[PDB]
């Protein structure tokens, strides 16, 4: 979630050269300079008589971002005789697979055709050029004397390669033994020491190679993709190979022993022609020191909303256990015809949280079918099924789909800030992009508030300017930050404090700060990483007890913090990111002390009654009608209590009776909102317990329709309380005479 | 004896159409007639090579 | 008593007839002035009007030819000609019928695997082609049939690129002659010449590549998308018989040969009848194949040998709407599949109206196979051969034009036959043919007298001038 996308670094190669088909890092042991290795399998080289012979470039990161080819092989086609070329380097696709250990570079040419030593043929045996800094050797493991289609003639060795930590080379040829596939493992030392330019079929010792099988395994393409990881007791790395056409084109993944090339486990797809094994990876995603297998099936079809299959692709995550058990889960694609599981690139601990992450790329997804790379972060339980980052290609297709995300590399820190980076190679536009992870800053925010219950009567506080001596309370807020890797010591933080949250709908504000005299107060903080609390004391004072609309809704405290994002690295302005799953805002609650029993809520009992005192009115006159209403709350406090007298279309309100002391002078109003006219009268806020109100309302009635026979009123008390907030509706009838 | 024929599994002749030698690559499978225990060459396969 | 006629049509014949379908006119001078002249026919008889002086033309539908709809030229709309008579502001209803008896149109394309693995199944493939043509000509008369071919992508490692004498003949290593390899070769466009189809199918021969999977999905996709090249008819039922005896190359398999460009989707067959992008574009995925087949309305049928029946049945389960047959000495399985495909051929009847005038208006009641009259609908789906449907049509006219004659055609879309009308608006009394020019009969005034009544000119507002 922290990969920088605003300003990545792009590398452009020769047009139509498939630059960026295979990407990798360069980590020289004898130098401190870090380079990017990028393959250009269709580029043009200076070799004599070789056209589109492919090349491998090394591109700097901080030196003009220029790309210079590596001179693995500066010669042309060797001659077996007077006029008899021995090898054919034209259109050999050199650079289709680039791997790099500390000082070693293994660039392979899958389509290199070599005329046999027996008959004039053209067989894509494939060659690999191993480079150890100074001594560049040629490693063709399946250029042997058993040359035919039945053997390693169409080996295409170097289609998929990998490096084990014990200085061993894993090589995969999907064409050996009638396209059954092969895995060849030779030690780097043996390869370098056994090189001899005058002999083409060199036999290495300590060679682990898979053998031929029955004819029912043909066209399985074993070695289409190879990964390396440890999957048994010993510390020797085992070989994981994708076999995408195995088991009647279902797909499979073979795991072989890293000591003597013996099969250990097997994975199988569920859908035909889904290409299960196109890309495989072996990384520890839950951080219990046990490698986990990730298998990509970019052509997987799953049922949609209407039950029709849609090609979205799938990635299967198999979590290793203490025994041979694997807890396999499926990660379905997101867009149809996107090839989700095309390339799987373990990023290592991208955000430095403890568990390694992973990036799976759909190279034909997104808008304009440019390309999408998803990023899934590993957790203790396993792999998060929701991507935490989306990377979009930004180069439109010219003649071929850009294929952004067809091949990526990860788990190598190139700017030395402590976070692994990612190279994404889009060869449809001949581009390579380097995404550098931003530092992750976690924040442990805190918001300590004074006791939630606020007493309105308790007014032992001072005020500026007027000294009204009203109630006040204090709010304490503070936060710490700490992140791994390179990070500036002092991080600028600004915190905004909002008073009476979840109520900003044009209403009034009740709680208000003592000094700023505003519901909002912002302050700047320069906190130090890994430090203790840095808490400032703020004082807020409530308004008048009879000023705000209601005292029921709790007062909410809101504190939102945002990183300055100007604490960027001096290298390329890499601004640190905040942790993705932590909230960026803290909300606390406050209550206004109100005697409401032990349940902490006021539950009133509202009663209303009325007598006629006239019991009859004459039709033709405007008769003065006075209704004696008794409004009593025998329950607890009733907040914002008013009685509702919904008079009919006939009469209208005149005024409250004030000529007698037995009745009250209730403040009353005439309302007409929402299709109904009615009379409201304030009953007290709040309306205390056991309070019995008695008052009279004068009216004036003049009949509408000559056959009406009655005048019916409706009386009801309602309050803004949450439970038992309304009185039973009482209907009073006056008979026309 | 039963001669352990490629199509004469056990001793009885197998059904006509059984494959005795699966074809590797774009080639023609070798079938057995069901009256001879051997694996006969496919008639129209080449120059009877 | 008073009615609409007595307040609107009391002027003369034309407006009395234009008021209402039931309005009637009296042309008898024995009727005293004051009595209504435009009223009910019964009311007119009650006023003692002469029946010969009663001008009450009733709208009626007069069918002219009513030969019944044929069964299995052919007749497919009955009646085929109606003489329709409307007075102004009137509606008349008649019933038509559409019985689909004509045969369904059908398009069959034949994809032949011509690899060296098919040198034994060549006779089976040609026999299936001839039997398919014969069977579909027997089932339906409107049939167009063609065919094509495929081997694989002509690139290494699929192809034989050495020795250079094996580029023109891949069977050099076997010491035999076989034709050069190709991706997809469209041979015969969709034609009704079964003799030509049989000749060109029997004139085929095999090629040779290296690996067992073939590029048949590329051929399927090209035959699907190259509408103009293949000859797919817009209004027809398309069937695509795909033949193979080995496994099939799926998408992402071309990365071995160096092809990393996904199948774009367009048609790439050129003027040489060859798949031009065979060596630059990958094999098509099952999802894309499904999408294109559904878009183009094509019924893929797998006619594969016994050893890949299960493999292609599972592929068909992944491709909805696809059936798989067995290729053998007899073509009974694939022929039954073809017959069933013809059996689930469902026709629809979309009624259309041409040169419809502005004045006339129509109302449709579709009485489909459920026999439920559905107002507002005029197109019943699901019709079969020998199946009969009807439609209730009521024609309403607003007023009357001066054309005095019009004709419009009713026709089902995709149907040769049609119903034609001859709408003749009455718009007037018959007695106005014997009208008097001016004055004379109508007293000393100089108005006009017609049909037993007089209507003066400007100024003279009297009943009889
Ligand atoms: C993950 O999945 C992988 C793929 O399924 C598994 O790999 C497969 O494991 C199988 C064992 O589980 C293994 O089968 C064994 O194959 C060898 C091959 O040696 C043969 O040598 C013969 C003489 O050269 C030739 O074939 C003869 O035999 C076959 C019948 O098998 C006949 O049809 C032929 O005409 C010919 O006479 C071949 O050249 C071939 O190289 C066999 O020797 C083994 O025989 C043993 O088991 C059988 C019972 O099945 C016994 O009767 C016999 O006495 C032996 O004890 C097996 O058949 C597959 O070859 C192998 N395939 C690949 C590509 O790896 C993998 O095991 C799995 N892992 C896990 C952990 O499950
Ligand atoms: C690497 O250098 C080679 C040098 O040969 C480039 O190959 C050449 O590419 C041009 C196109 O830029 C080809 O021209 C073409 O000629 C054909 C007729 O032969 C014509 O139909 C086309 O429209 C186009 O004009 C040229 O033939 C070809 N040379 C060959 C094949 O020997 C290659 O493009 C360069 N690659 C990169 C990635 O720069
Ligand atoms: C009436 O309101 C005033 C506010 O102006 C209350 O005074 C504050 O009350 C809080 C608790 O409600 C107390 O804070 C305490 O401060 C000590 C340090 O002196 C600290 O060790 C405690 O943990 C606690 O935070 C304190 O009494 C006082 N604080 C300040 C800054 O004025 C008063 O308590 C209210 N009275 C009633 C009866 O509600
Ligand atoms: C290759 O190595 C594996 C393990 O490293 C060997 O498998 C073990 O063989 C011994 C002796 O036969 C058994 O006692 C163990 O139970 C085996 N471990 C298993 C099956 O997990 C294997 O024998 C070696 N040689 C080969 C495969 O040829
Ligand atoms: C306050 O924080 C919340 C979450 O801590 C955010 O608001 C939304 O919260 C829901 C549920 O947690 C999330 O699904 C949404 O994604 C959040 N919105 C956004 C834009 O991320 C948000 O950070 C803050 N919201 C407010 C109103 O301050
Ligand atoms: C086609 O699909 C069927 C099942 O839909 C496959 O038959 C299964 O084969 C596996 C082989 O491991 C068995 O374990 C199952 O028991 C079989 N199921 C049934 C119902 O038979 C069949 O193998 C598939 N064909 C191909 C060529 O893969
Ligand atoms: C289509 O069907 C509807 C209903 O079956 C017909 O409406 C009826 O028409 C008759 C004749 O005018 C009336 O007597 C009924 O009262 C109508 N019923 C309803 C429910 O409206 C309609 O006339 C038919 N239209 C045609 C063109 O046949
Ligand atoms: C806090 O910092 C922001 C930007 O750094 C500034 O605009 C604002 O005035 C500052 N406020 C205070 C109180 O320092
Ligand atoms: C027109 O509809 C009426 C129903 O109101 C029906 O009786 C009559 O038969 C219909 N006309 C014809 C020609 O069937
Ligand atoms: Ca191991
Ligand atoms: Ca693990
Ligand atoms: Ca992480
Ligand atoms: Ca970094
Ligand atoms: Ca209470
Ligand atoms: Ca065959
Ligand atoms: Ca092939
Ligand atoms: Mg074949």
């Amino acid at each position: 979630f922290n990969l920088d996308v605003d300003s990545p670094a792009e590398y452009s190669g020769p047009e139509g050269s498939y630059f960026g088909f295979a990407v990798d890092f360069f980590v020289p042991s004898a130098s401190s300079r870090m380079f990017l290795l990028v393959g250009a399998p269709k580029a043009n080289t200076t070799q004599p008589g070789i056209v589109e012979g492919g090349q491998v470039l090394k591109c700097d990161w901080s030196s003009t971002r220029r790309c210079q080819p590596i001179e693995f092989d500066a010669t042309g086609n060797r001659d077996y005789a007077k006029d008899d070329p021995l090898e054919f380097k034209s259109h050999q696709w050199f650079g289709a697979s680039v791997r790099s250990k500390q000082d070693k570079i293994l660039a392979c040419a899958p389509l290199y055709h070599w005329r046999t030593e027996m008959k004039q043929e053209r067989e894509p045996v494939g060659t690999c050029f191993l480079q150890d800094g100074t001594k560049t050797v040629e490693y063709a493991p399946c250029r042997s004397q058993d040359i035919d289609a039945d053997g390693q003639g169409f080996c295409q060795g170097g289609f998929s390669i990998d490096f084990t930590k014990a200085d061993r080379v894993l090589l995969g040829g999907p064409g050996s033994f009638y396209w059954q596939g092969q895995l060849i493992s030779d030690q780097v030392a043996e390869i370098v020491s056994k090189y001899d330019p005058n002999v083409y079929s060199i036999k290495y010792n300590n060679q682990l190679a898979t053998r031929t099988a029955q004819a029912i395994f043909d066209d399985s393409y074993l070695g289409y993709s190879v990964a390396v990881g440890d999957f048994n007791g010993d510390g020797i790395d085992d070989f994981v190979s994708g076999v995408p056409r195995a088991a009647r084109t279902l797909g499979m993944v073979y795991i072989y022993d890293g000591k003597n090339m013996s099969s250990l486990y097997n994975f199988t797809g569920e859908q035909m022609a889904a290409y299960f094994g196109f890309s495989v990876a072996a990384t520890d995603i839950n951080g219990d020191d046990y490698a986990d297998v990730f298998i990509g099936a970019p052509l997987f079809m799953d049922r949609g909303s209407d039950g029709k299959l849609q090609e979205v692709g799938q990635v299967s995550v198999s979590l290793q256990r203490a025994s041979g058990d694997f807890q396999t889960t499926k990660l379905n694609g997101f867009e149809v015809f996107a090839r989700f599981g095309s390339a799987i690139a373990p990023l290592g601990d991208l955000d430095q949280d403890g568990f390694n992450d992973i990036a799976i790329a759909a190279p034909y997804g997104g808008e304009d079918k440019k390309g999408i790379v998803y990023i899934f972060n590993g957790r203790s339980t396993g792999l998060n099924a929701v991507p935490s980052q989306i990377l979009e290609g930004q180069w439109a297709a010219r003649s071929m789909p850009p294929s952004f995300g067809y091949s990526m590399k990860g788990a190598t820190d190139i700017d030395k800030n402590g976070y692994p980076d990612l190279i994404v190679g889009a060869f449809g536009v001949d581009r390579a992009i380097l995404y550098r992870a931003r530092p992750v800053i976690t924040v442990n925010a805190g918001l300590e508030v004074y006791p939630s219950i606020l007493n309105q009567d308790n007014k032992t506080c001072s005020l500026p300017g007027t000294a009204l001596k009203v109630s006040c309370f204090n709010v304490r807020f503070c936060l710490k930050a700490d992140g791994k890797g390179v990070l500036p010591r002092k991080l600028n933080f600004q915190v905004e404090l909002l008073l009476d949250k979840l109520k900003q709908k044009g209403a009034i504000r009740r709680a208000l700060f003592l000094y700023s005299r505003s519901p909002s107060h912002s302050k700047n903080m320069t906190i130090s990483r890994g430090g203790l609390m840095q808490c400032e004391e703020l004082i807020a004072y409530l308004r008048d007890e009879s000023e705000f609309r209601d005292k029921l809704t709790p007062i909410t405290i809101f504190m939102e913090y945002r990183l300055d994002y100007r604490t960027a690295a001096d290298t390329t302005g890499l601004q640190p990111i905040l942790n993705q799953f932590t909230p960026a805002n803290i909300s606390r609650q406050a209550h206004i002390l109100l005697d409401c029993g032990e349940d902490n809520v006021c539950k009133p009992k509202l009663e209303v009654s009325v007598d006629s005192d006239q019991k009859k009115i004459y039709i033709g006159d405007d008769n003065p009608l006075t209704l004696i209403v008794k409004a009593q709350n025998q329950g607890e406090g009733a907040y914002e209590a008013e009685l509702i007298v919904s008079i009919p279309l006939q009469a209208d309100f005149i005024g409250v009776v004030r000529n007698n002391e037995a009745l009250a002078r209730l403040s009353c109003a005439f309302k007409t909102e929402n299709q109904t006219r009615q009379v409201v009268c304030d009953l007290g806020n709040p309306m205390k317990a056991g309070t019995q109100l008695l008052a009279g309302l004068r009216f004036s009635v003049h009949q509408q329709s000559e056959m009406d026979t009655s005048v019916k009123f409706d009386l009801q008390i309602q309050s803004s309380n949450l439970f038992d907030k309304v009185s039973p509706v009482v209907s009073h009838k006056v008979d026309l005479a | 004896e039963c001669e352990s024929g490629p199509c004469c599994r056990n001793c009885k002749f197998l059904k006509e159409g059984t494959i005795c030698k699966r074809a590797r690559g774009d080639d023609m499978d070798d079938y057995c007639n069901g009256k001879t225990c051997d694996c006969p060459r496919n008639p129209h396969k080449g120059p009877a090579t | 008593g008073p009615n609409i006629c007595t307040t609107r049509g009391v002027s003369s014949c034309q407006q009395c007839l234009a008021v209402s379908p039931m309005c009637a006119w009296c042309s008898d001078e024995a009727l005293p002035l004051g009595s209504p002249r435009c009223d009910l026919k019964e009311n007119l008889l009650k006023d003692n009007c002469a029946p010969e002086s009663i001008e009450f033309p009733v709208s009626e539908a007069r069918v002219l030819e009513d030969r019944p709809l044929s069964d299995k030229q052919v007749t497919q709309v009955s009646p085929q000609r109606i003489a329709l008579r409307l007075r102004p502001d009137d509606s008349k209803n008649f019933s038509i019928q559409v019985r689909q008896v004509e045969d369904y149109p059908v398009d069959i394309y034949y994809l032949m695997d011509l690899s060296y693995s098919m040198k034994d199944d060549l006779w089976s493939i040609q026999n299936l082609g001839t039997k398919l043509a014969t069977q579909m000509r027997k089932l339906t008369s409107n049939l167009r049939i063609g065919f094509g071919a495929f081997v694989d992508k002509p690139v290494s490692p699929y192809m034989y690129i050495s020795p250079p004498e094996a580029l023109e003949n891949p069977c050099y290593d076997m010491k035999t002659t076989c034709l050069p390899m190709f991706g997809y070769k469209h041979v015969l466009t969709l034609t009704d010449q079964v003799t030509r189809f049989n000749e060109e199918v029997k004139k085929q021969s095999v090629s040779r590549n290296r690996d067992a999977p073939e590029g048949g999905f590329d051929a399927i996709m090209q035959a699907t998308v190259c509408d103009e090249k293949i000859g797919w008819r817009n209004d027809a039922s398309h069937l695509l018989v795909f033949t193979t005896d080995a496994k099939t190359h799926i998408a992402l398999d071309g990365r071995l040969a160096g092809i990393v460009q996904p199948n774009d989707g367009q048609c790439h067959v050129g003027s040489d009848n060859h798949y031009s992008a065979s060596t630059t574009m990958d094999y098509p995925s099952l999802g894309l194949m499904t999408e294109k087949l559904s878009q183009k309305n094509i019924n893929l049928i797998f006619a594969v040998t016994e050893n890949v029946v299960n493999l292609y049945q599972n592929y068909s389960e992944l491709i909805p709407g696809t059936t798989v047959g067995v290729l053998s000495m007899d073509s009974s399985n694939v022929l039954q599949l073809i017959v069933d495909a013809y059996g689930k051929i469902r026709s629809k009847v979309e009624l259309e109206v041409r040169d419809l005038p502005e004045e006339l208006s129509l109302s449709f009641n579709a009485t489909c196979l459920n026999n439920e009259v559905i107002p507002g609908l005029k197109s019943c789906m699901g019709l079969k051969i020998g199946d009969t449907v009807s439609f209730s049509i009521e024609a309403k006219v607003r007023g009357c034009p001066q054309e005095k004659e019009k004709s419009f055609t009713i026709k089902p879309v995709g149907f040769k036959d049609s119903l034609i009308v001859q709408v003749t608006f009455d718009c007037d009394c018959a007695c106005q043919a014997q009208a008097e020019p001016n004055s004379h009969r109508c007293n000393n005034g100089n108005g006009t007298f017609e049909c037993g009544v007089c209507r003066c000119g400007p100024g003279w507002l009297g009943s009889q001038c």
